[PDB]
């Protein structure tokens, strides 16, 4: 995934309070913002009366302020406040368009995309309008990250693919394989392929007719509110008309036949939003329809089987026949490495196994979670979750495809005296944030998270 | 040829299609997944009779998937012989498997489970006044009795007699099937072809061996004690033998050194007749009935050892023999005593023959003596699922069909090897190995790799860690020089290169009964064949070993019966094997062997502090190469 979140945070201030404006896109944001920032955006958003942080620093509990110290960051990241040092303290007012926002919002107000869906006769049920949503995106699918055929009508989708690094393959001739960014975006089980292939629409047509917050409140506007009738065609600006049209093409929104005409309700922009169900030339079965082949005997057992879910996996595992229900492949160290020589780390394939293609493999793990939360305590044994053996099998092969590890952070000074690091050492390793320490160099490489709560003391 | 095709069809018959392929329609109510096309029988966890049907397919089919979830069944063409033997019904086989099994029952599928129910292991044999006769138990083997060439026209019209029977029983066949049915008495002259005509035809027949009908053979001197030690796998090789009444005679592969010959003798007690061990080797005659015989009622002076040079009493034993096929006929005649043996065995009319790993020896001797010899029925307690003895005449049709499998992972997991954590030690690389790969390729570099100080110290977390945990240390390498130098450095008795048999049993004296000496290092004197120790921990070095075949039996063979279960993983194996080197391959195929066994594997890279580990010798990268030099002697 891109971290659209990272992402939002560096486009300036005076485009962020442009998207506050809208009440529907303040609930949407709202949705995604941290839980102990939801907690804080809701208390400021009631009462506007300015409080300084050492009363706010009364009202919870004891240790759990990481969220609270990520949560100003991002909120101060994505300017949805204004830090003022009134009283040398830090009194915390959220942003007014933000905190304006939300008052409509919350109190059932007219947010642009919430009150800008229109009611009427929904001929575009649940499954209307998002089978052939489902097969458009199946399409782009096929054609950006690469299936056997790309029957995807958004052609704004595979050139969004080739220049915007949609596609890992040859974006000049009209390709899309796998590479970097698309093993990267494949990775994702939803958000990951979603935002990042979105983020290139938006880059890419950005500046003439795209109209930057007017697309992007378009898009939340499609979340704000259900369109029904007149949605896709009415709850669309300029850039988003444009780009509802587009998206009515390429698959990005699940607009009516004519390519105008009222918002039929899509799963599509649903499973962005709120990230829910992804389950969906009439025929829609799930959700369990899909699956995927793991085993301990470095065998891949499949019995159910979807078009383009085989497609992915015979990327990573080799791919010799075809049956009624079964697919032939063997995973070992070679397996996994087909796609290691192509560069992808094989990191997102274990999050990929235990998030997707699992509807095959529940009673695999039937056996594996075991219910090992309260009885944790009780019996330290595992049944195999999650599996190391895989994993065991697939570091030593990425290992081998790598042979070098590399570790990120950033490197520190200014250790003069050695009770500082020590000090701070014994406390990372209660919360594991340092990859390794020295107190004859006084040097280590690290995120800046342990840098910025010693420097919070020292602060405040 | 006496032998057909039939009772070895397995690795065959796996094969599906998806257009072509049928969706089963017991998918939408069937528990498990039984696709005749690839062979496998996938029972999911919501079967109504899950156990039934690995009963019913483990009793006709293999199982070649052994997942937790779902299964998967490997092609095996002798099945049928087996399946039918069991008892599963031709129809019924198909009736409840389909209707089980997801995968709808094919018309190949159900035709074989149909004839493998009924046809496969179903022959029909008559026999009449204790003796055999040109008929069968059925009505089918009645006719099929009088069609036989040799069972109908070399018959007399006779239905049955007293002398006949007993005497003559198209010669007497006691390698037939149930007796007291409709039939008529048969000629003497050639059971050579009557089983040539069986498998022509490809009909595996439920044989039985009445001893007790026949006249001709008096009853031996036979010191009938069961004494000896039975087992899990010994005694249903014995009940599926013996079944009902007489017994019979066919292929029961067995774990060599476990007692196989141990089914044999006390089926030879229970015949009362002539019987005949044949061995692998004639060296191994003499060291097998030293290693366990003792123990065994068998009688060491009447079994006259035939060995060829050293001379004992032929053709004047009262009761039993042990030899080999070495011994029988083959290069190793060492003088015409062998061949004595021969003639005798032709006068003296031999009912029953063991035969221990007869995979070593080709088979066409055994269809020579065969024919000369005129024995009533044989035993080939074999190893191998995979053989060069396959020939035209199979070994399985030319003695009987087979009653049971050397079901590998079911005495690997029962007690006696229980956990078995195979592992591959990949001993970390440095300049020397690098440097000594990329000059010179040729198999010299065999013992180049092997010398890795790493490796010795490798060997030596495991010298520590299972002395510690009272385990059981086997070290296995070819060579002699270098495996002598290893462990010289840690200062403990140690098997190694021409060791004199008298020390290195004293080493294994304080190996399994004592605790402080626990290391053992097996050289390419371990096989074939001397005695093969209880396997808690195995270190192979030597990983090319040719062939593959061997590897079957010597990771069979040292990986022996372990009496303890104290540790979680009471058979640990491992393979010390130096990486970025030429053993990358043959490790490599060790990896993929140990699993397709079905033993559990595992890779032990990473010791419990391996830089800590007492003898620092030669650890430093510039003192291996020192010693790759020296082994370049070797």
């Amino acid at each position: 995934k891109h971290s659209v979140t990272q992402y939002l945070e560096e486009i300036p201030q005076q485009v962020q309070n442009r998207l506050y404006t809208s009440p529907a896109t303040c609930l949407a944001i709202y949705r995604i913002l941290p839980p102990l920032a939801k907690f804080f955006i809701m208390a400021m958003v009631f009462n506007e009366n300015e409080v300084p942080l050492l009363d706010l620093d009364k009202w919870v509990n004891s240790n759990g302020k990481l969220q609270f110290q990520n949560a100003i960051k991002s909120m101060k990241s994505l300017h949805l406040l204004i830090p003022n040092k009134s009283s040398g303290t830090l009194m915390i007012n959220l942003n007014p368009t933000f905190k304006i926002s939300l008052r409509n919002a919350l109190t059932g107000g007219e947010v642009q995309n919430s009150f800008g869906v229109v009611v009427e006769e929904n001929v575009v049920s649940l499954d209307l309008l998002d089978e052939y949503s489902a097969n458009k995106w199946e399409t782009i699918l096929h054609f950006m990250v690469g299936t056997p055929l790309a029957k995807i009508p958004s052609e704004k989708v595979l050139n969004l693919l080739k220049h915007s690094k949609l596609m890992e393959e040859v974006n000049s001739t009209g390709e899309f394989k796998i590479t970097n960014e698309g093993f990267q975006f494949l990775l994702q089980e939803i958000n990951s392929q979603l935002w990042t292939l979105l983020l290139q629409y938006l880059k890419m047509i950005e500046t003439s007719k795209m109209d930057l917050v007017d697309v992007l409140h378009f898009i939340f506007m499609l979340g704000a509110l259900e369109v029904g009738k007149a949605y896709k065609i009415d709850a669309l600006s300029e850039t988003q008309r444009i780009m509802l049209q587009d998206m009515r093409d390429y698959g990005l929104v699940f607009q009516k036949h004519s390519n105008d005409s009222i918002f039929y309700p899509t799963k599509l922009a649903l499973m962005l939003t709120s990230d829910t169900k992804t389950i969906r030339g009439l025929k829609n079965q799930d959700i369990p329809d899909g699956s995927l082949i793991v085993e301990t005997n470095f065998k891949i057992y499949s019995y159910s089987n979807s078009p383009l879910q085989i497609a992915v996996l015979s990327l990573f595992v080799h791919l010799k026949a075809r049956f009624v229900n079964m697919v032939l492949g063997q995973i070992t160290r070679e397996s996994i490495r087909r796609a290691l020589t192509n560069g992808i780390t094989a990191d997102q394939i274990i999050a990929y196994l235990e998030t997707h293609a699992h509807p095959q493999m529940r009673r695999l793990a039937e056996e594996k979670l075991e219910k090992k939360l309260e009885l944790d305590p009780n019996c330290k044994e595992p049944l195999q979750v999650l599996p190391p053996t895989v994993v065991d099998q697939i570091r030593l092969w990425q290992l081998e495809l790598d042979r070098v590890i590399t570790y990120e952070g950033s490197l520190y000074s200014d250790f003069e005296t050695s009770q500082e690091y020590n000090l701070l050492s014994k406390y990372a390793q209660d919360i594991g944030v340092l990859l390794w320490k020295d107190d004859k160099k006084k040097k280590f490489f690290i995120s800046k998270e342990g840098n910025s709560q010693v420097l919070d003391f020292a602060k405040r | 040829p006496a032998d057909f095709v039939p009772d070895s069809v397995s690795g065959m018959f796996r094969s599906h299609d998806f257009s072509y392929l049928r969706l089963r329609p017991d998918h939408a109510s069937r528990p498990l997944w039984i696709s005749p096309s690839d062979g496998r029988i996938i029972l999911e966890s919501f079967s109504p009779l899950a156990e039934q049907a690995q009963d019913f397919l483990v009793t006709i089919a293999e199982p070649i998937s052994r997942p937790s979830h779902i299964h998967e069944y490997k092609i095996t063409a002798y099945s049928l012989y087996a399946a039918v033997s069991v008892g599963l019904e031709t129809d019924d086989i198909i009736s409840v498997l389909d209707r089980l099994s997801k995968v709808p029952v094919a018309e190949s599928i159900i035709n074989f489970i149909k004839g493998a129910t009924i046809s496969y292991g179903k022959v029909k044999l008559v026999i009449k006044h204790n003796r055999y006769f040109v008929e069968t138990t059925q009505a089918d083997i009645l006719q099929m009795l009088l069609n036989d060439s040799v069972i109908g026209p070399l018959r007399i019209d006779s239905d049955h007699q007293v002398q006949p029977p007993e005497d003559v029983l198209e010669r007497e066949e006691e390698d037939d099937d149930i007796d007291a049915v409709h039939s008529f008495e048969i000629a003497n002259e050639s059971v050579e072809v009557v089983k040539k005509r069986c498998q022509e035809i490809d009909y595996p027949v439920l044989e039985e061996y009445d001893f007790r009908n026949d006249h001709r053979n008096p009853d031996l001197d036979i010191d009938l004690k069961p004494s000896t030690q039975i087992r899990p796998y010994q005694e249903k090789s014995l009940s599926k033998m013996f079944g009902n009444g007489r017994a019979r005679s066919g292929i029961i592969v067995l774990p060599c050194g476990a007692g196989k010959t141990l089914v044999g003798i006390t089926a030879a007690c229970t015949i009362k007749k002539s019987v005949i061990v044949l061995c692998t080797s004639s060296v191994s005659v003499m060291q097998w009935r030293q290693q366990f015989l003792q123990w065994c009622t068998l009688q060491p002076e009447n079994c006259a050892v035939f060995t060829s040079d050293n001379k004992e009493m032929f053709q004047t034993e009262s009761g039993l023999v042990v030899s080999t096929y070495s011994m029988v006929a083959n290069t190793r005649n060492r003088s015409h005593d062998s061949q004595k043996v021969m003639d005798f065995l032709t006068g003296r009319e031999w009912g029953f023959i063991i035969l221990d790993e007869v995979h070593v020896v080709p088979a066409a001797m055994f269809r020579r003596v065969v024919s000369t010899i005129a024995a009533h029925a044989k035993l080939g307690l074999t190893a191998t699922l995979v053989r060069e003895d396959d020939k035209i005449g199979d070994l399985n049709f030319l003695i009987g069909p087979k009653l049971y499998e050397a079901n590998w992972m079911e005495l690997s997991q029962k007690g006696h090897i229980a956990n078995v954590q195979c592992a591959e030690v990949w001993c970390p690389m440095t300049a020397e190995f690098y440097q000594e790969y990329l000059r010179e390729t040729a198999r010299k570099r065999m013992l180049l790799y092997i010398m890795n100080p790493t490796k010795f110290q490798a060997c030596q977390f495991l010298i520590q860690y299972h002395e510690r945990r009272g385990d059981k240390i086997i070290v296995f390498s070819d060579n002699v020089y270098a495996l002598q130098e290893y462990a010289l450095k840690m200062g403990k008795p140690f098997i190694y290169g021409s060791t004199p048999q008298q020390e290195r049993m004293n080493i294994l004296q304080n190996f399994q009964y004592n605790d402080q000496i626990n290391t053992i290092f097996l050289s390419k004197v371990g096989d074939t064949s001397i005695d093969l120790p209880e396997a808690t921990c195995l270190i192979q070095i030597s990983s090319h070993y040719g062939s593959r075949r061997q590897e079957a039996q010597r990771l069979g063979r040292i990986l022996r019966a372990k009496r303890r279960n104290d540790e979680g993983f009471n058979a640990f194996f491992y393979s010390l094997v130096s990486k970025d080197t030429q053993e990358m391959y043959y490790s490599t195929k060790r990896q993929a062997f140990l699993v397709d066994q079905g033993y559990a594997f595992k890779v032990i890279t990473h010791l419990h502090g391996m830089e800590n580990i007492p003898n620092l010798a030669y650890a430093s990268p510039r003192e291996r190469r020192e010693l790759l030099q020296e082994v370049l002697l070797k």
